[PDB]
């Protein structure tokens, strides 16, 4: 693949979303499937133990 | 004198009509009883958070 973006077949693009299709997300005017993409946060310990 | 005239926006045709009301309510011949007048009502889906 890093092959094919040296020769330009394939470009990196960071588009946005249409403001028609991104009004009406997850129900509004008879729309069916479009959830909407969320994130979050995990969070965990570490033990540790001493020696003599 | 007597009559009292009101016209009709959206007639048919080229209709007239005639009706008794007397001074007391009940003497009517239909009565319009409202119950409650416009109660406004606002939200929010989650879902698309457009309001309505």
């Amino acid at each position: 693949i890093k092959k094919q973006m040296e020769a330009g077949a394939l470009v990196e693009i960071a588009e946005g979303m249409a403001t028609s299709i991104a009004e009406l997300q997850e129900g509004f005017n008879g729309s069916t499937d479009n959830p909407w993409n969320e994130m979050g946060f995990r969070i965990d310990k570490q033990v540790i133990e001493a020696k003599s | 004198g007597k009559y009292r005239v009101y016209i009709d926006q959206y007639a048919k045709q080229d209709y007239f009509t005639v009706g008794y009301k007397g001074p007391n309510e009940m003497d009517a011949g239909i009565y319009y009883a409202p119950y409650v007048a416009l109660t406004p009502l606002r939200g929010s889906d989650p879902k698309n958070f457009q309001p309505v």
